[PDB]
């Protein structure tokens, strides 16, 4: 399928697999996408990181 | 043979049309360079002499400074394509019942898409067009709703019969092409080609279409060119009584396949009339909205 | 060494010392038809020399009223010289042009002049006023011949159109303060390869002013602007008789 | 798909991308067309071009 | 080719079709101050385009009676722009300047001022006239601000020193018969690597008409001269709250 | 680091001061040498701009 690449997440570090019969990507379905997380990024934002077996503050 | 010097280094006869410019891809508009400070005698960007007839060349980066900028905007939606192949209303036949116009269940349409100001102004833009086309004919009653109703269009090109009745022995369609669709069905959509006798149609053309002394009484035909006329479209409810419900039928055209040459101003007047470019005299209006001073917003 | 110029062709040659570039219009010279594009077979014929040179058609004058006039190609032409009788002789013609508008006037006058060519410039009529009346314009008006015609409502062009987008076509102008002449070189514009030089008129040739024309007491109030042109690759095909229209 | 070349665009410049199912080449899909543009040809049909930081008229 | 420019700078650009080439003070273009020449430790600021850009700052009118004027720098931007910000906020400041005097007229004007600057511009009074009381000039006088100052004796240039070798300045002269501006570039002038910018004016610019105004009743009279000016390559060190004197 | 263009173009910074002109040696006043009738159209070193 050589379209034209018009879908929202167009240059995301998701990867997508989805089906389409026009020529436009957005009005491609939902599909499947990459199971990559980061929760450190809201659950451990910290400078300096500490270890689980550390005290925290020293 | 040829011998005479002149003959020979003659020009007459060359179909080679050389061409001054020519076109390079741009699927995004221009990105922007980094720029100085530049405090040079000699080199004179910002000054112009519009009398030439070109636009001006000055660039953001010569008349600024300016950072880098890198831009994929894309230019895909400003092609003929894309601006023209959206369907819009270019017709509308009525086949009512006990009324004026069409009492007789058929009705004829001169192929003529300038009677819909929005369609027509869009158009209107290039001199010459050139493209196919796809048609939907969406039909209902006057209050929008749908009954069990059998009809028939059929194309009828210029030099064919045109139907005189809902019983016209032409409805027999050996040849031209007819489309037989139920107002329960969707809405009747089909292709048309390129159909002119010419390399294009032409919105316009200044001229006349026949030889002879053009009086008062031909000035009627002055603009009116037979290569924009494609012929008659006829529409019949299926049968040998009345039909029991009063039909209409809106014609669309979505055009595909465009090529267009030669632009123009674009209509800044109400249109009056199907055939010309006519507008109100003592109406003429300003392109826009206006101001009380040149000072004031 | 732009604002200089010299234009020959033919027996007749044109010069200029305030001149500002010249126009290709939409970037291509004239050219004759190829055998791929041509469709009638009659070998035509191509007088050259005879037709494509200089023809000085009319003069007007510029006022401090004036509303600006427009002519139409090939009409302007079609009863002059040896061009004229091919047109009239021959079914089909086909050419382009080089027009050369001229105006003078002295470095204490001022104004502008916006010259443009129109393909298929049709004219409308202000409708009986109300818009009501279906009125259409007559021989004289459509094809003024060499005279032109003076515009009623220049704003609309005649036709419904703003003059302010006119410079999307081929133009120059005369602004008195910088050049005294504008040059456009125009190819042949149509739908089909030929056509009658009597029943259509490719283009027409707008000369209005935008800005008007002004000086003090006592300056040559005269300024006329004089119209000049020259057909370019005249080709003609489809003989018989003579018919003027 | 060996089809009709009876598209208006048939012999054109610009390269279109298609859909069809019938052997009549315009009863194709509008596609995409090829990004070329041209300007000069209308914004500076010059016969004697002049550069952006020269004089226009000398 | 060098009657005509253009100065780019920031988001602001100057056009001239009547220059008379471009002056470089003591053949030396402003720079940023080297790391041997500095002495104050703190990492400088340096704004950049939204201060190196060309400010307008003001109009006089000249008259055939006019003396001259002067204004300080940089004591003319003290308190303009995001320069004057910078200018309050920081201790120590240093620039380079470009200045641009402009003065058109017509072809049948006629008269020439002479555009200097001269560094380290003190003012003198004249004395008590008789020079036995020790006066000195006003705070409104030696730092004029935007709107300048006129002369009061421009043969001693109000500072006991002959204009006639003013010349010996980096300078242009508005001959009206040929240019319609002056174009001088400075760099920064002074003993120290950086100073106040509202204690010291580290140079002033002088325009005097030497050759007076004249012509004829009925040309237009009113000839402005507007003064235009941009800080090149300015440093600010010394940060605190804004102060204005 | 810099990675936006315009910073690392950029001439913020360069404390050489480019001059214009430089000092020669000139223990003695200038020779004259000898020269003879001009009569050229073009060249004109009387005429000046002041
Ligand atoms: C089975 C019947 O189905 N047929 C449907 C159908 C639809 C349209 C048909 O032809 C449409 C031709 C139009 C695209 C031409 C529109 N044009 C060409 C230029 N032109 C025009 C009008 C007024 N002044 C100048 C030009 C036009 O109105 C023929 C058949
Ligand atoms: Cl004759
Ligand atoms: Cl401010």
């Amino acid at each position: 399928s050589h379209e034209n690449s018009n879908s929202a997440t167009e240059g995301s570090t998701i990867n997508y697999t989805t089906i389409n019969y026009y020529k436009d990507s957005y009005a491609a379905t939902a599909g499947k996408q990459s199971l990559k997380q980061d929760p450190d990024k809201f659950a451990n934002p910290v400078k300096d990181i500490f270890t689980e077996m550390a005290a925290p503050l020293k | 043979g040829d011998r005479v010097a002149d003959v020979i280094e003659s020009s007459i006869g060359d179909s080679v049309s050389r061409a001054l410019t020519h076109a390079l891809p741009a699927p995004t508009g221009q990105n922007t360079q980094v720029s100085s400070h530049r405090l040079d005698t000699g080199k004179v960007p910002a000054l112009q002499a519009a009398e030439i007839g070109a636009s001006s060349n000055a660039s953001d980066e010569s008349m600024i400074e300016t950072r880098c900028v890198l831009n994929s905007h894309s230019t895909a939606e400003t092609t003929l394509d894309s601006f023209f192949s959206r369907a819009g209303l270019v017709g509308e036949i009525d086949l009512p019942l006990k009324g004026t116009t069409n009492p007789n269940g058929y009705a004829n349409w001169d192929i003529d898409i300038t009677g819909y100001a929005q369609m027509r102004r869009k158009v209107e833009l290039f001199t010459y067009m050139r493209f196919d086309a796809e048609f939907t004919f969406v039909a209902c009653t006057p209050t929008g709703e749908v009954v069990p109703q059998l009809l028939q269009y059929m194309f009828v090109p210029p030099g064919a019969p045109k139907p005189d009745s809902r019983e016209s022995l032409a409805w027999q369609t050996a040849t031209n092409p007819s489309v037989f669709v139920k107002l329960s069905d969707p809405p009747a959509q089909v292709s048309v080609p390129f159909m002119s006798p010419a390399s294009a149609y032409q919105w316009f053309y200044d001229g006349y279409p026949t030889f002879g002394e053009h009086k008062q009484e031909k000035d009627l035909e002055y603009g009116a060119c037979p290569n924009n006329m494609m012929g008659t479209f006829s529409v019949r409810t299926v049968g040998t009584s009345k039909s029991k419900y009063p039909l209409v039928v809106r014609i669309y055209m979505r055009m595909k396949h465009v090529r267009a040459w030669i632009p123009r101003p674009m209509r800044n007047q109400n249109y009056l009339f199907k055939a010309n470019p006519n507008y109100a005299g003592n109406s003429i209006k300003p392109t826009g909205a206006s101001r009380t001073a040149i000072t004031t917003l | 060494s732009d604002r200089v110029a010299q234009l020959t062709i033919g027996n007749s040659t044109i010069t200029t010392q305030e001149a500002a570039n010249i126009i290709v219009g939409y970037g291509e010279w004239p050219s004759y038809c190829s055998d791929s594009d041509a469709t009638a077979v009659d070998k035509p014929t191509r007088p050259d020399v005879s037709v494509n040179r200089f023809y000085t058609l009319d003069t007007k004058l510029w006022e401090k009223s004036s509303k600006g006039w427009y002519w139409k190609f090939p009409d302007v032409l079609t009863e002059t010289g040896v061009f004229g009788q091919n047109a009239q002789f021959h079914y089909l013609y086909r050419s382009g042009f080089c027009i050369h508008v001229q105006c003078n006037a002295s470095k204490f006058h001022q104004g502008a002049l916006l010259v443009a060519v129109l393909p298929e410039y049709v004219i409308g009529t202000v409708a009986g006023g109300t818009g009501t009346e279906d009125t259409h314009p007559p021989y004289k008006q459509t094809q003024p011949g060499a005279d032109g015609f003076e515009l009623q409502h220049p704003y609309v062009l005649d036709a419904g159109i703003p003059i302010s987008q006119l410079t999307v076509c081929p133009h120059q102008w005369i602004n008195l303060r910088t050049n005294n002449c504008a040059t456009i070189i125009v190819p042949y514009i149509n739908a089909l390869p030929f056509d009658s030089a009597l029943n259509h008129c490719n283009f027409g040739l707008l000369v209005v002013p935008i800005s008007p024309l002004d000086y003090d007491q006592g300056a040559t109030p005269v300024i006329p602007i004089t119209i000049t042109l020259a057909p370019m690759c005249s080709e003609f095909a489809g003989l018989r008789q003579a018919v003027t229209q």
